[PDB]
């Protein structure tokens, strides 16, 4: 039992949520109780979507206890397959489900429809909605992808990317089109934008964009053996990142790096004399696995900032993050407790904090600049501008959100000191 | 064209779209100044209470939950030893917390987690500042606001017993809102008047053989259950919605109270204009307009005979979660005839109703309601109406005011 | 003698420096007194610029009276030409020299240099930046625009956009990609990165996009009459004005109004359901002329906002805003004083101002809600990141930058409240 | 290797880029409490402050512009009536201020509208509770900071007269920096001693024939020459940047006032080491590098002074906007010999001078500040130096530091 208010993640059928409604042509359906199809609210209005997420419940109630249970998921896939025709489906159990008898597999095997039906294994009591969304991912490559013959031009996938993914729309854009300046065009980008039958058609492309580990690495591993593909193991966030991922890509193709460079503005903003008092501000540094790896080179060799704390809430990551961290003489911080975080951003008296949600309210607490740089997010995150974080736009778009917080602090300070 | 009580409910079951009744924690710790919520559940529960509470989780409330870790399942003697421990954590970090609620999930009742002993004995362990109770909001049990009542009712045994006959008027209010109904309630000349729940631990209302009680919300039936095994006799009213409503409220306590049409209509006469003035500015848009209304929380019937009958909208499909057809009874009288109710949902059955329907104005949840207006029917959801003040004469235009704007801002947006 | 605090604008000399430097190859020369060069400040600091503003200074000083003046402009212009070698040149008066009796066309026709030299007449003491902006460029233009004959293909010219513009550089490309998008695209794009030499063959162009009438409305005239240009009236900023400046322009070439609508995403956004308690919410509205007129339609027509207030600074387009106004139901507010701004605002009693940098601190000082939507500006608002203000991205842009001030302010109301 | 009072100084005239005057009433406005600075002026002047005082316009400052409308050229009597009204308004809707500064501009005096006279006017008027001066601003008349001498100078010929001995140190300062200053001189044995300018009007200082007085800041001309013809002696003395300066600086004020060796030694001692050692942390990115500085504050000479021989930097050009040979002289003593000095400038020669120079660190204006850094070059801003606390033993670091960060910087990113 851990006493717990803030959450930085969803129990994995959120996950297994956000990999269901990042395709489309695909039916899930979750064994849980009624009163527990609450996640439908953060796709319809955090992401803003239009339609329903492709998502049905089994809607049990008290009086359901004896062997009721398994009948009523045999029904929920039965009404899901005729009512939608879906490519394929996948079925799995919310936490409440887990302490029930009725197993996924056989149900799904027993009623035997026309298509595939993938049954997803979600320990709710170990694991987390990131985890979710990896499997659920996995599972759905590991079953529908197969060896093909590569492409006649170079194409790769982009593997990762889903729903109520933290800039995930416009970091697929922005990707594409760096893709595209070096001649390689996309096969298909997948969880997001993706039907089953697009899964199939995996095997042709030559390589992996792994755009997101926490949520499509697992897949982008399956697929290394599959149909021998390489993923990139360098995620596009920051310049010098990207410049890296380049030249990864030019490893991995043969081909000449080329890059368009004039929108680019980063670079010189950064190296403007007006950036000169960034120089050595310390900031904490908190959120997915990911972002924090990426924020922290930006921060120290493309900002001038002293990183003064580094840490995630994603457990899956803390490898990756304990040693980037010790690169910058850090010890990486591994917490879902947001007390925490608190306890540390005291402890490392930053004067800028890079977080989530929770750590823009622990800073407005504090009274202290901060932006956001990583999920868990409110509806503000998934602007209706073209934001992305990834490439070169994307530098642009850091440097503008991470030094606002702090030219705002300044007017703050000024002010009042002038007022008397 | 005006009256429904024989109108057969569609008594349905299959796949929902309901919150349950953890989700009436969010908005009752509030009133309850004293109170924390400790819901005993698994992280499900946890992001459900995240989700449901928006921004307030950063404002330090008074609630949390429990979560069920793997090595809880088996071994359910540590379930006992491990609460009791991390209740004490909780009540030394919070020492202002009088009343603790245990309350309970899908989750912690699977494991058939006896919570009612845990009560008990934590009471004990805690004598006597600090009082705890339990109750279920487990999914399973209890659709969103009957996670106010599952509540009321379990505090209702303990309250001090009594002799006095007050009256005691059910339901967690928006503050502002208990305080009008407080003072129209005096001005009547009824003597001595308590809330339940109140807004302290130390000034909860006594029930006794001769305490009368009202209903403010139309989803505490097991509260009245318990209240009327206390010997306190209910008073039949509809609800306070509209001049209509609230009017009719006042109104079946004054009888039951003996007082004269007289200092009814003297009290109740300034009042009474005020809110038919600030209705009538919306029945320009609102007239003749066709209703649908999903179930959520049990405000649908008296919401939308409001919105019938003082606002001239035409009923199509009104749904509750659930219809307790004795204290329903004064709004289903009130309810135009032509009107379909369902007690429950197949929501696929009810999405296809209303379809085929196309209604008007669209009354729903949040993980309908985009879905909905996307493909061009207008929505209003339906959380908004628990936690807005809504409730009395003053609120009546503002009542109205949330259901003429929607449409208004569909007009707008094509000339 | 009027007493002044802020300023919404400067003195014409900084029009005529907004100009030049919007060129390239070209070089001004300002006779005025020695201190009185601040103005490359703006342009460095605010604009972000690399290289210093092609503009020099006679730099007279106490111990110069005497006809020694006329001399020191005859050599400033001299040394100008020799040291930089420009196409054309433009030579102007700053207020102080407008009090000497040494005059810029004189001096410059008696020198002689092998390249056009235009005398610029700018009434420091009766008009302003913006008019100053106009008449330079009206000025260039008259003197470098010749008939021609027509593009092969359809083109056009982009009129207006300059140096100090807020929001030009990302309005230009995305003015351009509209353009595109019907087939048509761009002879020159003036004064901003234009030089002298792309001035004379302005003529060759169908039709002129007149991007800011506050800024290149006179240049628009008298190309109206040199190669009978007709010139765009409707300024595309939100999506309906962007339809029917699409529309104006299928009239003006007969070619068929296409769009790429596909990532547009404004209309849903305010369609969407957490846009409900937007409806009526009012707005007083102050700025440029032209951005005054555009925010109005879309607060009202696009958003729905009741406008509550209307008015501008600028005094040269007075009566295109009082017309719209009226269409609001409103009486213009023709100001250039702020305290007048800071009595509009409280008798409108607005909950969102839409405004300047200093409405943004009126706002502040009042606990309102505020989005800028019209310079001046301080460096905030010349963005590194894309953040146009016409056309689709444009409005998504505007979306997101006027709701976040009103989210923040529930946000900052109910965490209050609850506090409690 | 150390010693320039014989060095010939690089008279210049030409093209500039430097504030007038104006600018700095940005900056004395905030440490004469009771006091309105009101330019006389264009819109140009409007639109300069402005640019200059950056956000705190927003602030309610007490100074602004009443600005020439085309009706006031012509002719010069309206003129008058019509500034006694912008001035009655003024006054009226603000009680508080209580010496109102008629600041002249370029254009106002080009006018030739005599601000003298108003001031002389306005004084009566609005007796006794204003007291109404007047000094020039005006480009020509003035560069940056002259605009506190000018001011500062207009203030002397009518402060309350005097015969006691009292120490006047004469400079704006941050207040922080005033009290430090005021306290080592205190303790030192030296009372009293007052500012000019002073926090508040009413406490303004005296002046008389046995008054001595200092000079906190390097640009002080007139105002120099107007304590001295009221009969009060300067004490010379380098000015106080870095650990050497200040020593030196409060030496002097303590030779002059006959203190002990041995009180100084006592009194000085913890600060100085406090100040070396804060000064250690820039030794490292600052030792070796080439120094240049365009004209600006009159503050290039000492600070350049300060550079080389506590920062150990190499001195190429250091350009003023005016150079005081007998104020700059104790100065000029301790600066390096290898130093080529500019007083005005010919801006494109300096840019020429200084690209053929290549300096490490260039101290210089906004408006050149970038343009350099896109070329190549590190800069510093100095317009900072100003309004920034530097002054004194306590501020010593960060005032290294005010020069190491951007080097540090350019390192940092690459
Ligand atoms: S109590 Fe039941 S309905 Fe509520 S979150 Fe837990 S499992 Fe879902
Ligand atoms: S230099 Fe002269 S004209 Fe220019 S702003 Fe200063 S006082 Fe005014």
């Amino acid at each position: 039992m851990k006493l717990t208010l803030w959450t930085y993640e969803g129990p994995p059928h959120v996950g297994a949520m956000r990999v269901a409604t990042a395709m489309k042509d695909l039916q899930l359906v979750l064994h849980g109780p009624q009163g527990c199809t609450y996640a439908d609210l953060l796709f319809t209005m955090i992401e803003r979507r239009n339609a329903r997420p492709p998502v049905s419940f089994s809607t049990f109630e008290a009086s359901h206890m004896g062997t009721d249970t398994a009948i009523l998921l045999k029904d929920a896939l039965a009404a899901a397959h005729a009512r939608y025709k879906p490519q394929a489906m996948a079925v799995a159990l919310t936490c409440t489900a887990e302490l029930l008898q009725d197993d996924p597999n056989g149900i799904s095997r027993a009623l035997n429809l026309p298509v595939p039906v993938v049954p997803l294994e979600l320990p709710s009591y170990s694991r987390k909605e990131n985890y979710g969304a990896d499997e659920t991912f996995r599972a759905l490559v590991r079953a529908l992808a197969v060896p093909m013959e590569r492409t006649p031009e170079v194409t790769c996938n982009l593997l990762g990317a889903t729903a109520l993914g933290f800039r995930h729309r416009d970091d697929v854009a922005e990707v594409t089109k760096l893709l595209a300046t070096m001649g390689i065009k996309v096969n298909v980008c997948a969880p997001l934008g993706a039907s089953p039958d697009d899964l199939r058609k995996l095997g042709q492309a030559h390589f992996n964009v792994l755009m997101y580990p926490e949520t499509g690495e697992s897949a982008a591993r399956h697929l290394e053996r599959a149909c021998k593909q390489p993923f990139t193991k360098i995620v596009p966030i920051g310049v010098g990142a990207t410049r890296d991922f380049l030249a990864e890509v030019s490893k991995i193709t043969g081909l000449p790096v080329v890059t368009d460079e004039s929108t680019l503005r980063q670079p010189w903003w950064s190296a403007s004399v007006d950036s000169t008092y960034l120089t050595g501000k310390r900031v904490f540094i908190f959120g997915d696995g990911t972002h924090v790896i990426a924020a922290a080179r930006i921060a120290a060799k493309e900002v001038g900032f002293e990183v003064v704390g580094m840490g995630c809430y994603n457990r899956e990551m803390a490898r990756p993050l304990r040693t980037a961290a010790a690169e910058y003489g850090l010890e990486a911080l591994i917490t879902d407790d947001y007390l925490e975080v608190e306890k540390a951003i005291e402890a490392a008296a930053p004067e800028l904090i890079l977080g989530t949600q929770m750590e823009r309210n622990i800073a407005k607490k504090l009274g202290l600049p901060c932006a956001v740089i990583s999920a868990p997010v409110h509806v503000q995150d998934f602007p209706a501008r073209y934001a992305p974080q990834m490439g070169f736009e994307g530098a642009n778009v850091l440097f503008d959100t991470w030094v606002h917080p702090l030219v705002m602090g300044l007017e703050e300070h000024l002010l009042t000191m002038f007022r008397e | 064209t005006f009256g429904c009580t024989d109108s057969p409910v569609r008594r349905e079951r299959g796949q929902k779209a309901v919150f349950c009744g953890l989700t009436s924690i969010v908005w009752l710790h509030r009133k309850m100044q004293d109170a924390f919520f400790l819901v005993v559940g698994s992280r499900t529960c946890a992001h459900l209470l995240q989700a449901a509470a928006g921004v307030m989780i950063f404002a330090e409330p008074r609630f949390g939950t429990a979560v069920l870790e793997e090595q809880d399942l088996a071994g359910l003697a540590d379930a006992h030893k491990e609460l009791d421990r991390e209740v004490a954590k909780l009540l030394e970090r919070r020492p202002d917390i009088r009343q603790l609620f245990l309350v309970g999930s899908c989750p912690s009742e699977v494991l058939k987690l006896d919570l009612d002993r845990a009560a008990e004995r934590l009471s004990g362990l805690h004598a006597p500042h600090v009082r705890v109770y339990s109750y279920t909001g487990s999914g399973l049990d209890t659709t969103f606001t009957q996670g106010e009542d599952t509540c009321l009712a379990a505090m209702v045994p303990t309250l001090d017993t009594t002799e006095a006959a007050e009256l005691i008027v059910v339901g967690a209010l928006p503050d502002v809102v208990e305080d009008q109904c407080l003072s129209l309630l005096t001005q009547l000349g009824v003597g001595p008047v308590r809330m339940l729940p109140a807004r302290r631990s130390d000034i909860e209302p006594a029930v006794g053989p001769n305490t009368r009680f009202i209903l403010a919300q139309p989803f505490l039936g097991e509260t009245t259950g318990a209240l009327e095994r206390r010997g306190a006799k209910r008073i039949a009213a509809p609800f306070p919605f509209g001049e209509e409503g609230t009017t009719l409220w006042l109104k079946a306590v004054a009888d039951a109270y003996g007082v004269s049409a007289e200092k009814f209509e003297a009290v109740t006469a300034a009042p009474r204009a005020r809110a038919k003035k600030a209705i009538a500015a919306h029945l320009e848009t609102l007239t003749g307009k066709s209703l649908f209304m999903f179930p959520d929380s049990q405000l649908e019937i008296p919401l939308a005979r409001f919105l019938a009958r003082e606002c001239g909208m035409k009923t199509t499909e009104i749904a509750t979660p659930f219809l307790h057809k004795a204290i329903m009874a004064p709004d289903l009288a009130l309810l135009p005839s032509n009107t379909a109710l369902t007690e429950g949902q197949d929501l696929e059955a009810q999405l296809d109703r209303h379809e085929a329907i196309n209604p008007d104005l669209t009354v729903c949840g949040l993980g309908l309601a985009n879905p909905l207006e996307a493909k061009g029917h207008a929505t209003k959801w339906a959380i908004e109406l628990v936690f807005t003040p809504v409730h009395f004469y003053e609120q009546a235009g503002d009542l109205a005011g949330l259901f003429s704007r929607p449409l208004r801002r569909r007009a707008l947006l094509n000339g």
